[PDB]
C-alpha cells in the first residue's frame, strides 16, 4: 500500500519521535497548572485552549499508526500492545468529553468532570518512548512477579484475621455522644458538657466509630490502617472497651482483646 | 476426592465471609445450620480417612493433624456458645489454610515448601530470638514501672498508656517499639517529673527505647526472613 | 533450683501495683517479705560459685552482671539508708539472669550483637546528620514559638487553646482585639522547641523517626510563614529517615550474606540438604 | 468521650471523633 | 606541587602547609568552631551574644588566612583543581559576606541564607573519617548511577497529585466550624489540595505515614464545597478516597523498596567485602 509507506516514513523519522516527547512534557505541565478551586478562573480558560492542541497532536499520532499497522489483522497490531490501548483511552476520552460539553455546558458536569480525569495518563506515555525508563519499569514488574506467591499467602492470612475480627467486634463499635446512656433508645434529647469555665448543652447522638468491624470489607480496611501503624492505639482502646452488640462502651471491659493486636503485629 | 474436599472448603470459607453486622434473618437462619452440616462433612472425611488408611497412617501425616485441630477447635466453639452466650470466635475460618495446597499443581510448590521446611527445621532458633525479644520488652517494662510507675494521675485523668500495672506497662512499651505516638508518651513522662523545667532528663528512657527497639526488631526479623528464604532458594535449586 | 528462683523473682516483680503518692496495696508488704529470701539465695549461689572459681568469677561477663546485682541488692536491703530508692531500680536487670542461666540463649544473643557492630558506623553517621540539622534549626527557629495571642494590654491568653502568631502578614495574625506578645509557654508545653542545642537535638530526633513532624512544620508555618519552612523539614526526612534506612538495610544485608557462608553455617545447611534428599528417596 | 472543642490530651484517645488536634482541642 | 625551584622561601612555606601541625590545627579549629555554634541559647545576656559574634570573626579570619596561605604554596591553578579546596573557598566567601552585610546592616534582612555557610564547616570533618567517607561516597555514587529509578517515583507523585487536584480540589477549607460540623477536618489551609505544591506536600505527609487515615476520612463524600467552587450544596468529596489513599500507600511503599534494593545491590560488593581478599579500597590506599 503506497499510502501506508508515507506514514511509516513519518513514524520512523526521528523528528517525529523526539518532537512528541516534548508534547508529552508540555501537556503534563499544563495539567499541573490548572486551578482546582475555580472553574471560571482565567488560567483555566487559557489552559483549555492548549488541551485542544494536545489532543490534535495525539489524534494525529493515533491515526497514522492505524493506517500503518492493521488493527487486529497481524501478529503485530495497533490493539496488540497495551501502550497503544493506553494511548487510545486518553484520546478517546478527550474526544467524547468534547462532544458532550457542546450539547449543554451546564447540564452534565459530572461526566464532563469524570473523563477529564483521564488526562492524567499522559505522563505514563513516556515509559514506552524512553527505552531506559522501560527497563526500570520492567524491573518493577519483575519484582512484582517474584513476590506474587507470598502476596497470595499474605491476603489469605489477613483475610482470616479479618473474619476473626468481624466475629469479635460485630456491632460492638457503637457509642453514645453522652457516655452515660449505654443503649440507643436512651440517647435522645439534650445533654450537658462541663468543660472548664463553661456549661453548654448539645444533642445526644448514637454513632458508629469511624473505623469498625462490621463486614469483611470494613475489617480489612481497619486492619490495613493498623498494619501501616497509624491510629492503631485508638482502635485498640475501642476494642478493649466494647461490651455487647447494640450497646454502648464501658471502660476496661475486655483487656484480653489486646492479645489480638499483639499477635497481629508479630505476623504482618 | 481431593478436589471435592477443596471445593467444600471454599464454600465453607464463603459462608463465614458473608456474616455482617445486620444480616437478613433468612441468611442468619441459613448459616446456623450450614455450619453444622459443614462440621459433619469435614468430620465425615475424618472417619473415612481414619478407616481407609488406618489410625496409625492418619496421625503420622501433619495435614491430617492440622485438620483434626480445626475440627476439635470447632467442637469447642459450638458447645461454648451455649455455655457462655455472647461471643463466637469463628474458629472454622482457620480451615481456609487448606486452600494453600492448590499451589501443588503449579510450579511454585517447591519454593514455598522449602520455605516451610527451613522454618520448621530452624524452630529452636526462632523461638529463642522471640523469647530474647520478650525479655528485653519485660526489662524495659519493669524499668518504666520504677521511673514512671506512680505519677500519671494527672488532673485530666490517668492515660491508658500508663506504667501503673504490669499488663499496662507491657502495652506501653510495645506501643513505643512500634513507634506510634512515642513522642506523646514521652511528653507524659516529662510532665510527670516536673515538666520541661525539671523533667527533661527522663526523655533518655524513651530515646534509648525507640532507638534500640526500632533496630533490634529489624535485626531479628530480617535475619529470620533473609536466612530462611535464602535456604529455600539454594535447596530449591539443588533439587532442580 | 537457681533458675526456678529467678523465674519466681520475675513473677513477683510482675505482680506489683504502683499507686500514686504514698498509697500501697495490701499485697505490697507480702511481696516485700520475699525479697530477703531471694537476695539471700542469690548471694549463697554467688558465694558457692566464687569459692570454687576463686575470683575466674569476674573473668566471665555474665558472672559480673550477677555479681553487681547481689552487691546492689544487699546494699539497700540491710538498713533504710537515705532514700536508696534508686537501688531498687537495679532489680529490673534480674530477668536478664535467665540468659546467664541458660547457655542456649547466650549463643543466640551473640548472633544478634555480632550483626549490630557494623551498624555502629551507621549510627555515628546518623548522629552527625542530627547535629548538622540541629545547628541549622537552632539558628533559624530560635525562640520563635514563644508568641501567642494575648488580650490587648492584658497578660491573659485570648482562648483556652493558644497558638503561635506573628506580627506580619505572611505569618498568622492575631484577631482585632489581641496582640502578639513576647512570651508564651510554647507548643507541647515547651518540650518541642529550638532553644538550647539539647532541645534542638531532641526535636530533630523525633522528626528523624517521622513522628509528629507535620505538627512542627505547621506550627512553624504559622509562626513565620510557609514560604521557606519546607526546605528544612522535607530534606530532613529524606536524608534522615529514608537515607539511613537505605544504609541500615544494605549493611545488614551484607552481614547476613557473609554470615551464611561461614564454615559452621555451611555444614548445617548441608545436613538439611542431605536429610531432605533421604526423605525424597524414602518417599 | 469528650465533645468537640473541649480541651484534649492525645494520649487519652477519648476524643469522640478523630483525635486530639494540634491546637489541643477535639 | 613540588616545584624544587624556590627552596629558599617557597619550599619552606610549602613544607609548612603539608605538615602534621597544620592539619591538626585546622582540625582543632573546626572543632572549636563546632562548639561555638552550639553555645547559642535563648535568653542570653548581651555580653554573651557579643562574645559569640567576636569568636565567629576570629575563626573566619583564620580560615581566610588558611586559604591565602594554601594558595601561595600550592599555586592558584592547583588550588582550584581539588573539590575540597573549592568547597573551602566557597565557605570562606560566604562567611565574609555574611559578616559584612550584618555589620553594615541598615538594609534588607532577606539574606539569612548566608548564615548556613557557618554550619557548612561541619562537613569538613568527613574528610578525616576513612570508613564513613567511603560508605557515603559509594552510596551517593550509586544514586548517580541510577537516575531513572528516581524518575519512576516522581511519576507516581505526579500522577497522584493531579488526580487529587481534580477529584478533591474543591473541598471547602475556608469555613471554620466552631461547635458545629467538624473543624477537625484534616483538610485545612496547611493540608489542602488547592494547588499542585500543596497536593504534593499532602502526598509526602501520607508517604511518611502521619494520620493519613484521618485525611482519607476527610476526603469522603458529603463535605462542604468552596465559595468559588460554583457549587452551593454540601456535595463535595468523593467515595474514591478509599481507593485513592489505600492504593497510594501500597504503591509508594513498593517503589521506594525497589529503589532501596537497587542501591543496595549496586554496592553489594562493598557491603560483602572481606579484608583478607584484595579489593578496590586497598587499591586506593596503594595510590596514596
Ligand atoms: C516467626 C514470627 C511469626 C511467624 C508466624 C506467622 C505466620 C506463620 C508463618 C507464615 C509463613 C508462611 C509462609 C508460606 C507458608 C505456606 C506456603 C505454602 C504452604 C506450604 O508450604 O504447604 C505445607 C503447609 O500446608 C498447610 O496446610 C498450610 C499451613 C501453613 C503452614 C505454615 C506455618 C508454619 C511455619 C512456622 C513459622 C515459624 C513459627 C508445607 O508442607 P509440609 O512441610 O507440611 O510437607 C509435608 C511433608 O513434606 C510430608 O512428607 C508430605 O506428605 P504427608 O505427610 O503424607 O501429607 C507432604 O508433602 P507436600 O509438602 O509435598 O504436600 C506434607 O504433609
Ligand atoms: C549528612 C549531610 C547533611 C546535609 C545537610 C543538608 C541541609 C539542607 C537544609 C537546608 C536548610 C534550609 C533552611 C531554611 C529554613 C527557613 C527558616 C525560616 O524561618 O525562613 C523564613 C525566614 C525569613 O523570615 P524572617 O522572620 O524575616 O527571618 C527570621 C529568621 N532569620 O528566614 C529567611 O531569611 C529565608 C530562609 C532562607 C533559606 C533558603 C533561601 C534560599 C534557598 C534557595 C532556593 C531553593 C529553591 C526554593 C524555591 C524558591 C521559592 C520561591
Ligand atoms: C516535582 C515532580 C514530582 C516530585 C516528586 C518528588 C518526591 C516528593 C518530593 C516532596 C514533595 C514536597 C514538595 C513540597 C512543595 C512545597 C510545599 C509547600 O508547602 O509550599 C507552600 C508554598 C506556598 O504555598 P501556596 O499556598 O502554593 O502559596 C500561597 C500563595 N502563592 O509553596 C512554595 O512557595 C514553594 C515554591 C516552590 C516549591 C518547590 C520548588
Ligand atoms: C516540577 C516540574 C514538574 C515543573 C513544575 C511545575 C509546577 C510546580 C509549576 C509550573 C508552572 C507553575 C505556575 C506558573 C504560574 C502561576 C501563576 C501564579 O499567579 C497566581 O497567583 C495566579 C494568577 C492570578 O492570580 O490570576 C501562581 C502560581 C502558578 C499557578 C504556578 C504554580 C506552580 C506551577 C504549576
Ligand atoms: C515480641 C512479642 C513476642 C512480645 C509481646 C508481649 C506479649 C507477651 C504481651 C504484650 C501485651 C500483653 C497483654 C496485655 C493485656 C492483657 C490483659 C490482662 O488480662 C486481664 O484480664 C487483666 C485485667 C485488666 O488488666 O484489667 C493480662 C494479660 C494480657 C492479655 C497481656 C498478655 C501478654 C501480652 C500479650
Ligand atoms: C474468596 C472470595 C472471592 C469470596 C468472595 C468475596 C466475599 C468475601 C465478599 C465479596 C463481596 C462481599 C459482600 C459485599 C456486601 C455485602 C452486603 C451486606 O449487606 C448489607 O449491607 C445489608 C444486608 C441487609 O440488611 O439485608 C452483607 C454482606 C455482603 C453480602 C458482603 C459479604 C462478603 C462478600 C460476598
Ligand atoms: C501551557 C504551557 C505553556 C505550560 C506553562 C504554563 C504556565 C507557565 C502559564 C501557561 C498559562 C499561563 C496563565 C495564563 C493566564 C493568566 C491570567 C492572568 O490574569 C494571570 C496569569 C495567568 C494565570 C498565567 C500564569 C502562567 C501560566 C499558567
Ligand atoms: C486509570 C485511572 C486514572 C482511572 C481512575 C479514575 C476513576 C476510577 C475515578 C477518578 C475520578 C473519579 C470520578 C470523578 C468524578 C465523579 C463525579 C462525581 O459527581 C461522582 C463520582 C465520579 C464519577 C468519580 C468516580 C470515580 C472516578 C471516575
Ligand atoms: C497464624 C494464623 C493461623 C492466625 C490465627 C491466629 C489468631 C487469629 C489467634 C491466635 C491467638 C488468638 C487470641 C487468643 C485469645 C483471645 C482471648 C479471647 O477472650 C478473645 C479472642 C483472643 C484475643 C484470640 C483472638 C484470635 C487469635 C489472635
Ligand atoms: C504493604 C503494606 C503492609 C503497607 C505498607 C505500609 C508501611 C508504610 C508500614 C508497614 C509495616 C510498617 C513498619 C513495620 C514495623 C516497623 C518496625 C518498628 O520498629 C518501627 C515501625 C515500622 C518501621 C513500621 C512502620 C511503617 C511500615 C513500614
Ligand atoms: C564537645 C563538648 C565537650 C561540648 C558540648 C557541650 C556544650 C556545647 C553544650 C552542652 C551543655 C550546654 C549548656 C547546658 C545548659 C545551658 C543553660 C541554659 O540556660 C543556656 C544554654 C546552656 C548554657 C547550654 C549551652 C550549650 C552547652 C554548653
Ligand atoms: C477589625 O479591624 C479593622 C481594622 O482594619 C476594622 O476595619 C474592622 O471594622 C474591625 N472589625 C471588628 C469586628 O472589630
Ligand atoms: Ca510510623
Ligand atoms: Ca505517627
Amino acid at each position: 500500500n503506497p499510502l501506508r509507506r508515507l506514514c511509516h516514513y513519518i513514524l520512523n523519522l526521528r523528528y517525529f519521535e523526539m518532537c512528541i516527547l516534548m508534547v508529552i512534557a508540555m501537556s503534563s505541565i499544563a495539567l499541573a497548572a490548572e486551578d482546582p478551586v475555580q472553574p471560571n478562573a482565567p488560567r483555566n480558560n487559557v489552559l483549555r485552549y492548549f488541551d485542544y492542541v494536545f489532543t490534535g497532536v495525539f489524534t494525529f499520532e493515533m491515526v497514522i499508526k492505524m493506517i500503518d499497522l492493521g488493527l487486529v489483522l497481524h501478529q503485530g497490531a495497533y490493539f496488540r500492545d497495551l501502550w497503544n490501548i493506553l494511548d487510545f483511552i486518553v484520546v478517546s476520552g478527550a474526544l467524547v468529553a468534547f462532544a458532550f460539553t457542546g450539547n449543554s455546558k451546564g447540564k452534565d458536569i459530572n461526566t464532563i468532570k469524570s473523563l477529564r480525569v483521564l488526562r492524567v495518563l499522559r505522563p505514563l506515555k513516556t515509559i514506552k518512548r524512553l527505552p531506559k525508563l522501560k527497563a526500570v519499569f520492567d524491573c518493577v514488574v519483575n519484582s512484582l512477579k517474584n513476590v506474587f506467591n507470598i502476596l497470595i499467602v499474605y491476603m489469605l492470612f489477613m483475610f482470616i484475621f479479618a473474619v476473626v475480627a468481624v466475629q469479635l467486634f460485630k456491632g460492638k463499635f457503637f457509642h453514645c455522644t453522652d457516655e452515660s446512656k449505654e443503649f440507643e433508645k436512651d440517647c435522645r434529647g439534650k445533654y450537658l458538657l462541663y468543660e472548664k469555665n463553661e456549661v453548654k448543652a448539645r444533642d445526644r447522638e448514637w454513632k458508629k466509630y469511624e473505623f469498625h468491624y462490621d463486614n469483611v470489607l470494613w475489617a480489612l480496611l481497619t486492619l490495613f490502617t493498623v498494619s501501616t501503624g497509624e491510629g492503631w492505639p485508638q482502635v485498640l482502646k475501642h476494642s478493649v472497651d466494647a461490651t455487647f452488640e447494640n450497646q454502648g462502651p464501658s471502660p476496661g471491659y475486655r483487656m484480653e482483646m489486646s492479645i489480638f493486636y499483639v499477635v497481629y503485629f508479630v505476623v504482618f | 476426592f481431593y478436589w471435592t474436599v477443596l471445593s467444600l472448603v471454599a464454600l465453607n470459607t464463603l459462608c463465614v465471609a458473608i456474616v455482617h453486622y445486620n444480616q437478613p434473618e433468612w441468611l442468619s437462619d441459613f448459616l446456623y445450620y450450614a455450619e453444622f452440616i459443614f462440621l459433619g462433612l469435614f468430620m465425615s472425611e475424618m472417619f473415612i480417612k481414619m478407616y481407609g488408611l488406618g489410625t496409625r497412617p492418619y496421625f503420622h501425616s501433619s495435614f491430617n493433624c492440622f485438620d483434626c485441630g480445626v475440627i476439635i477447635g470447632s467442637i469447642f466453639e459450638v458447645i461454648w456458645a451455649v455455655i457462655k452466650p455472647g461471643t463466637s470466635f469463628g474458629i472454622s475460618v482457620l480451615r481456609a489454610l487448606r486452600l494453600l495446597r492448590i499451589f501443588k499443581v503449579t510450579k511454585y510448590w517447591a519454593s514455598l515448601r522449602n520455605l516451610v521446611v527451613s522454618l520448621l527445621n530452624s524452630m529452636k532458633s526462632i523461638i529463642s530470638l522471640l523469647f530474647l525479644l520478650f525479655l528485653f520488652i519485660v526489662v524495659f517494662a519493669l524499668l518504666g514501672m520504677q521511673l514512671f510507675g506512680g505519677q500519671f494521675n494527672f488532673d485530666e485523668g490517668t492515660p491508658p498508656t500508663n506504667f501503673d500495672t504490669f499488663p499496662a506497662a507491657i502495652m506501653t512499651v510495645f506501643q513505643i517499639l512500634t513507634g506510634e505516638d512515642w513522642n506523646e508518651v514521652m511528653y507524659d513522662g516529662i510532665k510527670s517529673q516536673g515538666g520541661v523545667q525539671g523533667g527533661m532528663v527522663f526523655s533518655i528512657y524513651f530515646i534509648v527505647l525507640t532507638l534500640f527497639g526500632n533496630y533490634t526488631l529489624l535485626n531479628v526479623f530480617l535475619a529470620i526472613a533473609v536466612d530462611n528464604l535464602a535456604n529455600a532458594q539454594e535447596l530449591t535449586k539443588d533439587e532442580q | 533450683m537457681i533458675l526456678a528462683t529467678i523465674i519466681a523473682n520475675c513473677i513477683v516483680l510482675a505482680l506489683e501495683q504502683h499507686l500514686p503518692d504514698d498509697d500501697k496495696t495490701p499485697m505490697s508488704e507480702r511481696l516485700d517479705d520475699t525479697e530477703p529470701y531471694f537476695i539471700g539465695i542469690f548471694c549463697f549461689e554467688a558465694g558457692i560459685k566464687i569459692i570454687a572459681l576463686g575470683f575466674s568469677y569476674l573473668r566471665n561477663g555474665w558472672n559480673v552482671m550477677d555479681f553487681v546485682v547481689v552487691l546492689t541488692g544487699i546494699l539497700a536491703t540491710v538498713g533504710t539508708e537515705f532514700d536508696l530508692r534508686t537501688l531498687r531500680a537495679v532489680r529490673v536487670l534480674r530477668p536478664l539472669k535467665l540468659v546467664s542461666g541458660i547457655p542456649s540463649l547466650q549463643v543466640v544473643l551473640k548472633s544478634i550483637m555480632k550483626a549490630m557492630i557494623p551498624l555502629l558506623q551507621i549510627g555515628l553517621l546518623l548522629f552527625f546528620a542530627i547535629l548538622i540539622f540541629a545547628i541549622i534549626g537552632l539558628e533559624f527557629y530560635m525562640g520563635k514559638f514563644h508568641t501567642t495571642c494575648f488580650e490587648e494590654g492584658t497578660d491573659d491568653i485570648q482562648g483556652e487553646s493558644p497558638a503561635p502568631c506573628g506580627t506580619e502578614e505572611p505569618a498568622r495574625t492575631c484577631p482585632n482585639g489581641t496582640k502578639c506578645q513576647p512570651y508564651w509557654e510554647g507548643p507541647n508545653n515547651g518540650i518541642t522547641q529550638f532553644d538550647n542545642i539539647l532541645f534542638a537535638v531532641l526535636t530533630v530526633f523525633q522528626c528523624i523517626t517521622m513522628e509528629g513532624w507535620t505538627d512542627l512544620l505547621y506550627n512553624s508555618n504559622d509562626a513565620s510563614g510557609n514560604t521557606w519552612n519546607w526546605l528544612y523539614f522535607i530534606p530532613l526526612i529524606i536524608i534522615g529517615s529514608f537515607f539511613m534506612l537505605n544504609l541500615v538495610l544494605g549493611v545488614l544485608s551484607g552481614e547476613f550474606a557473609k554470615e551464611r557462608e561461614r564454615v559452621e553455617n555451611r555444614r548445617a545447611f548441608l545436613k538439611l540438604r542431605r536429610q531432605q534428599q533421604i526423605e525424597r528417596e524414602l518417599n | 468521650c469528650k465533645g468537640k472543642g473541649a480541651p484534649c490530651r492525645k494520649t487519652m484517645y477519648d476524643c469522640c471523633s478523630g483525635s486530639c488536634g494540634r491546637r489541643g482541642k477535639c | 606541587h613540588m616545584p624544587q625551584n624556590k627552596q629558599s622561601f617557597q619550599y619552606r612555606m610549602w613544607q609548612f602547609v603539608v605538615s602534621p601541625p597544620f592539619e591538626y590545627t585546622i582540625m582543632a579549629m573546626i572543632a572549636l568552631n563546632t562548639i561555638v555554634l552550639m553555645m547559642k541559647f535563648y535568653g542570653a545576656s548581651v555580653a554573651y551574644e557579643n562574645a559569640l559574634r567576636v569568636f565567629n570573626i576570629v575563626f573566619t579570619s583564620l580560615f581566610s588566612l588558611e586559604c591565602v596561605l594554601k594558595v601561595m604554596a600550592f599555586g592558584i591553578l592547583n588550588y582550584f583543581r581539588d573539590a575540597w579546596n573549592i568547597f573551602d573557598f566557597v565557605t570562606v566567601l560566604g562567611s565574609i559576606t555574611d559578616i559584612l552585610v550584618t555589620e553594615f546592616g541598615n538594609n534588607f534582612i532577606n539574606l539569612s541564607f548566608l548564615r548556613l555557610f557557618r554550619a557548612a564547616r561541619l562537613i569538613k570533618l568527613l574528610r578525616q573519617g576513612y570508613t564513613i567517607r567511603i560508605l557515603l561516597w559509594t552510596f551517593v555514587q550509586s544514586f548517580k548511577a541510577l537516575p531513572y529509578v528516581c524518575l519512576l517515583i516522581a511519576m507516581l507523585f505526579f500522577i497522584y497529585a493531579i488526580i487529587g487536584m481534580q477529584v478533591f480540589g474543591n473541598i471547602g477549607i475556608d469555613v471554620e466550624d466552631e461547635d458545629s460540623d467538624e473543624d477537625e477536618f484534616q483538610i485545612t489551609e496547611h493540608n489542602n489540595f488547592r494547588t499542585f505544591f500543596q497536593a504534593l506536600m499532602l502526598l509526602f505527609r501520607s508517604a511518611t505515614g502521619e494520620a493519613w487515615h484521618n485525611i482519607m476520612l476527610s476526603c469522603l463524600s458529603g463535605k462542604p464545597c468552596d465559595k468559588n467552587s460554583g457549587i452551593l450544596t454540601r456535595e463535595c468529596g468523593n467515595e474514591f478516597a478509599y481507593f485513592y489513599f489505600v492504593s497510594f500507600i501500597f504503591l509508594c511503599s513498593f517503589l521506594m523498596l525497589n529503589l532501596f534494593v537497587a542501591v543496595i545491590m549496586d554496592n553489594f560488593e562493598y557491603l560483602t567485602r572481606d579484608s583478607s581478599i584484595l579489593g578496590p579500597h586497598h587499591l586506593d590506599e596503594y595510590v596514596r
